[PDB]
């Protein structure tokens, strides 16, 4: 009752604790998970994530502990979140996002508001004819649903069905609506939600007009303010040759704060984060030193995957919490319907738009690895949590067929697209002729400079390195360029190992867990210096 | 209009394409010279990138001429138009389109034949051979490669992959997808 | 009052905003700092941080938003100190460290002790006399505060004197006691905050008892978690040669968990986190790719200078609120001089007694810089605004002190120790022939094996070689150091200044906390040792 | 007791600091030879390191032996022991200490001299100054440094740094103090 020497105070370290001991647990089970290629090349990570999360989040209902665990707003939008899309902002390849950008557009925005509000509409439709069933509910808590529940996460089945078939516009399709649907699903869930907040009856019709202009004001200006931050973002690091430690720092800080401007602003944060990493790729990482780059990389793929480890915890903790299980049979198993068929003819629909206007058209297949990459992860689950209880009053019933909805996809479909898809597309001078083919047409496709946005990749190369290059490089660097650009001026499964890939399919790879550098540039270095030892022929 | 119309005829695109093939090609003559040259097209960011570029780029050109215009440019780039059925079960007169199957099989064995000799010989299929496959690969196993292959297509007797042997090995390659392309209206 | 398009919403974003301002604006402060060498050699950075703290808390105060930062003890104590040492204990030499560790101790703990009980006494017997007058004060509120007042940080101004005096012992005192006496006074701190809960009549002889047996338990306790966490860290990095991004999260999240598992056990966390990263050094970054120890080393002065940033930025705050001002003459200006005379007489005496058992002296010029390295800064200052301010009466007394004497140390103390230093310290056949000396001296100081613990040295080696190394190390590694072992086995006036080799006590190590300072001086070993082994392969062996 | 005395009456040591140098040197003695080689020496990690290293081993031995017992040892190493003033103030008799100033000063010079000429020639300092500075250094500033060096210690005309030209421009330096050691008892 006096002085203790020791106490054990386990409640004292309890959250950071436990906290940190998710991440390890995560981290000791990548490490057996990547151990062997037979099943990094069959089981999406994400997998592995929602089912360590359902087996630590068994541990916690054991320790009945499962009221500790809540994850708030405010950790997720400033904390959990940012993290991930800064991360996918920052590995997106500049080229082949902004050569597409209107494809990506077209698959994020119209395909999540599609998805959205055909799921939210659907489920409602049926509500209403009593199939579901004594639901206390609205319109807008179904379309606050059918957002939520748009926010696929395709880029998460990326490495396992890139065993069978590689595309790398795909790719950029894929991995481009993963990052950018966050964004509009979490815009879309904004304002349905301050419509839940005002209620069924207090909206009218300009409220809605306010929220249709909302979504563009919004998602606009969170993309101008990332713009600006990219800016002051590579113009920091110009300045930082001497003081070359703070560089990483300045990454991280200056994409957070405009997240946190168009937080602040109400605009779209993701959008600023995203567009902070997207548009400062260039300058930063040309400025920041080597050493100082591998720790802004290897410190996203850090941030990432812890957070999205954290969600993926939080879904088995809630997976295992008996009280917020509410099961309607109807509302699950048309939800798994509805997102699934409206999904598929969302894709087939905008594929059939985006082919009427495309040189390399978006075969069948393309189209298949859309419409079975649902793969709804840590986003959608962690909007769903975070919906005001009492609002939204079917809340527990939204997270129990959300929580169904991501173990589905992620297990389900994450683990049989890489069977469908091999079924789906199913001889030594066939194979050397085909590729040969294969060179001609990318040589064809490229001539014809209908595939990037061309005009407008030349247009900004050349304000790039007469203006922008100015200010946001350091002048011996421009310099150094300058020199370089003047110099460079005057100028059977054997034989499938062995040829070169055409440029369509080189296989790059997102993961938000592991470095994945494209190794098929080394293909594009060693071809251009095969021609420049050519083009040293003429002596010139 | 007329411009666009002999254009249409020779090659089968519409006035669109032709249009905007135009600009393509009157951007691509940096130097403005209302011809292009083979530096013009070396120019192209990633040409240089593609093992088989340097073929394309002396395939657009005519044998002996150094410079094309946009009538040779149109022509050599509208054997690259896909074809569709109702069009030729229409109106059969003749074999005449210059995107016909054949006419695809041809340009790519005017690529393998760099000495326009009509027959590939094993020199020229394997200097394609090593201009497509990464150096890492040892010129025994390149060879190898090359021989092989001309022993499995010329079903004749004379070493040589001449062209109706190249058509008789691809017949089973669907050459009228993976070498067409819907050019831009 | 319906829709609103757009809301600008600052309350939402305002803690993250202004934390990352914080970091954003020291970041370009620094940027402007390490802009020329005429200021680094002179200004210590800690000095940077605070007058730049300063200049935060007067834009805070004209905002009028001083009552919306407080330093909480769990934040502090989770987030804001762990970074700061295991940065320290990831950094230091081990082999210097090791082979000084008596030393270290005898500075960082005995002088921690020293001169947090004098100072504490020596306040506490000036307010018996009634000089201070009138304070609601108690003995075991000195004794904290005396113990809060010894965290002194003398690396924090190693940067400085060292462009005038580099020792390398004197480094690794600096440097050690500078991290062990977080530790210590963080220990000290817990224990007499433990008394003020209890209060001056509770605490009875068992309950001081209990003290000092608290004071070995918790310390040694901490320490051999962190050496539990440091094998099971270097033992998980073992098996990350394939999946080599999460190596650098191993290294921080293992080192955090042996902190918060000391702070679990009650033990002394920071001992833990500081072994940790002391013993991981070897095996960790052996085990770590190249690519991923960068990552470990940038992201550790991230981390510490960030965190050593806020708590600069809240000292800010707080010596710019009116309402924590208070100043009493006796207790200022007798916490100046007794931190200031019992630093130096402690140094004075504990130098002393270890000159008695030494090879090489500690000359009266090092003493210097341990006495005058007094540079109170982080740590100091948090545990005192930290403190409850209803169980310690006069806390804003204390608090202002500690500010005075944060900025009287790093500013007055951490400015001036170059030109006194430099002060005190004060052809070519004498400079080449005395360089001859001092390359003798340490060569018979090497042979007569004497400086290091050198017979613990060769038994860890031979320890760490023939058994930690077979768990710790993967196998092709082991084979590869072998092979290694096994080959090197069978080879069993100013511009001289400029040119000439730098004796090995010489070498010029640095410790900054907010940027990378690898011995530039090791290359010298490395030259040399290729030299004489270039001379070892004339016997063609 | 008597083998710690010729030890103590002929370097000067102490009883104890005599028992822990020969701990030291049982320890270095791995081979268990009774005595210590020069690859003994060099087996110590952080000699090696050191740019006069060799030298300093070299100088262990005696001129044509190639081995060194622990009298010797000692003999070589009490050149460090400090002198104390009380000491050589109160027995008057003569300058033998081995750890006398001039003493220190010759085991330097012996390092200088590797032929021990007793006269350090421009050859064996440019030596020494070659092995004692960083290889960046280029060899025409290095012998620049060797004959100002020679220059101005040799105040004789001979262009040879000897012996009592070395104490001479030694007499400013304190060799009392940065060649002495503490050794422990
Ligand atoms: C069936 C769908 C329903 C109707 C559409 C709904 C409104 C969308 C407005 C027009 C949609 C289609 C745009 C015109 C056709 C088109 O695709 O040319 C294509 C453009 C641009 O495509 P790209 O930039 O990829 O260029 C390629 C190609 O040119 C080629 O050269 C290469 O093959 C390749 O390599 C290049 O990259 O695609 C785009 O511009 C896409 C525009 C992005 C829209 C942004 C969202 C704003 C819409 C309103 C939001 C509310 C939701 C509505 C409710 C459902
Ligand atoms: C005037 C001080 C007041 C009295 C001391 C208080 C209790 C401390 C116990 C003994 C202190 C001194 C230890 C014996 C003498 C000593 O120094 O040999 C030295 C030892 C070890 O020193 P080193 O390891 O550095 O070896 C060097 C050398 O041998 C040499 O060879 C080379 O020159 C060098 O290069 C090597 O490194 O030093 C040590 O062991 C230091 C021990 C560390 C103490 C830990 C703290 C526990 C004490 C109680 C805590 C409560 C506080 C008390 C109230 C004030």
């Amino acid at each position: 009752g006096g002085f203790q020497v020791v106490t054990f105070e386990w409640a004292h370290v309890q959250d950071p604790y436990v906290i940190a001991l998710w991440i390890l647990v995560a981290s000791l089970a990548k490490i057996g998970f990547h151990l062997s290629h037979k099943v990094t090349s069959v089981v999406p990570e994400s997998a592995l994530l929602i089912v360590l999360g359902l087996v630590l989040g068994g541990i916690v209902w054991a320790a009945d502990h499962i009221a500790s665990f809540t994850l708030t707003p405010t950790v997720f939008f400033f904390y959990l979140l940012p993290p991930i899309v800064l991360d996918a902002g920052y590995f997106m390849p500049n080229r082949l996002f902004f050569g597409n950008l209107g494809t990506i557009l077209l698959y994020a925005v119209v395909g999540t508001v599609w998805n959205a509000a055909t799921t939210g509409l659907s489920l409602y439709g049926v509500f209403l004819s009593g199939l579901m069933g004594d639901l206390q509910i609205g319109l807008l808590d179904f379309l606050l649903f059918g957002s939520l529940m748009a926010a696929v996460d395709p880029v998460a089945v990326l490495a396992v069905f890139e065993e069978v078939h590689v595309n790398e516009v795909l790719f950029i399709i894929v991995f481009g609506e993963s990052l950018l649907n966050d964004a509009v699903t979490v815009v879309l869930y904004n304002v349905f939600e301050s419509f839940v907040a005002l209620g069924g009856d207090n909206v009218t019709g300009v409220d809605c007009v306010k929220g249709i202009v909302s979504f563009f004001v919004v998602s606009l200006g969170g993309t101008l303010v990332g713009v600006v931050f990219a800016f002051l973002l590579s113009l920091v690091t110009r300045f930082t040759k001497h003081v070359r430690i703070i560089e990483p720092g300045f990454v991280f800080i200056i994409s957070y704060l405009s997240y946190l401007t168009s937080e602040m602003l109400s605009l779209s944060a993701i959008l600023a984060i995203t567009f902070c990493g997207i548009c400062c790729q260039k300058y930063v990482k040309a400025n920041i030193s080597e050493q100082s780059a591998t720790t802004v990389r290897y410190t996203m793929k850090m941030l990432a995957s812890s957070a999205e480890t954290i969600i993926f915890m939080f879904l088995g903790i809630s997976a295992v919490n008996p009280f917020i299980w509410t099961w309607n049979t109807a509302f699950v198993l048309l939800t798994l319907v509805f997102i699934s068929v409206y999904r598929a003819i969302g894709v087939v629909l905008q594929t059939w738009l985006l082919n009427r206007y495309r040189m390399v058209q978006l075969e069948p297949i393309d189209q298949v690895v859309l419409s079975y990459g649902g793969l709804r992860g840590a986003v959608a689950f962690a909007l769903v949590v975070l919906l005001d209880g009492d609002k939204v009053k079917e809340k527990n019933l939204f997270v129990s067929t959300t929580i169904i909805v991501v173990f589905f996809t992620v297990i389900f479909q994450g683990l049989t697209i890489k069977p469908l898809v091999q079924w789906l597309k199913v001889r030594l001078n066939e194979k050397l002729h085909g590729r040969a083919f294969d060179h001609i047409l990318s040589a064809i496709e490229d001539i014809s400079g209908q595939i990037g946005h061309n005009y407008l990749r030349d247009k900004w190369s050349h304000f790039d390195r007469k203006f922008l290059s100015r200010v946001l490089m350091r002048r011996s660097a421009q310099k150094s360029r300058d020199r370089i650009l003047n110099v460079f001026h005057e100028l059977h499964h054997t034989l499938q190992q062995y040829l070169y890939k055409p440029r369509q399919e080189y296989k790059h790879l997102y993961s938000r867990h592991e470095l994945t550098p494209t190794e098929d540039e080394k293909q594009d270095r060693e071809i251009f210096h095969r021609t420049m030892r050519k083009r040293l022929e003429s002596f010139k | 209009d007329e411009e666009l119309e002999e254009i249409k005829k020779e090659t089968g695109f519409s006035h669109s394409q032709i249009t905007r093939l135009y600009s393509r090609f009157t951007s691509l003559d940096k130097g403005e010279n209302g011809t292009l040259s083979r530096e013009d097209f070396q120019r192209i960011p990633e040409l240089a990138i593609n093992p088989l570029g340097d073929r394309i780029i002396n395939a657009f050109f005519p044998e002996g001429e150094d410079q094309v215009n946009f009538r040779g440019f149109m022509r050599t780039l509208a054997h690259f138009r896909p074809i569709e059925d109702n069009e030729k079960s229409k109106d059969v007169n003749g074999p005449e389109p210059l995107n016909s199957r054949s006419n695809k099989l041809h340009f790519a064995f005017r690529l393998y034949d760099l000495d326009k000799d009509e027959k590939i010989s094993r020199d020229e299929l394997l200097q394609v051979l090593r201009m497509m496959v990464g150096v890492n690969i040892s010129d025994e196993q390149l060879g190898s490669i090359a021989d092989r292959t001309i022993q499995e297509a010329d079903q004749d007797g004379d070493s040589i992959a001449s062209f109706t042997e190249f058509v008789k090995v691809l017949e089973k390659v669907d050459v009228e997808q993976k070498m067409s392309i819907r050019f831009l209206h």
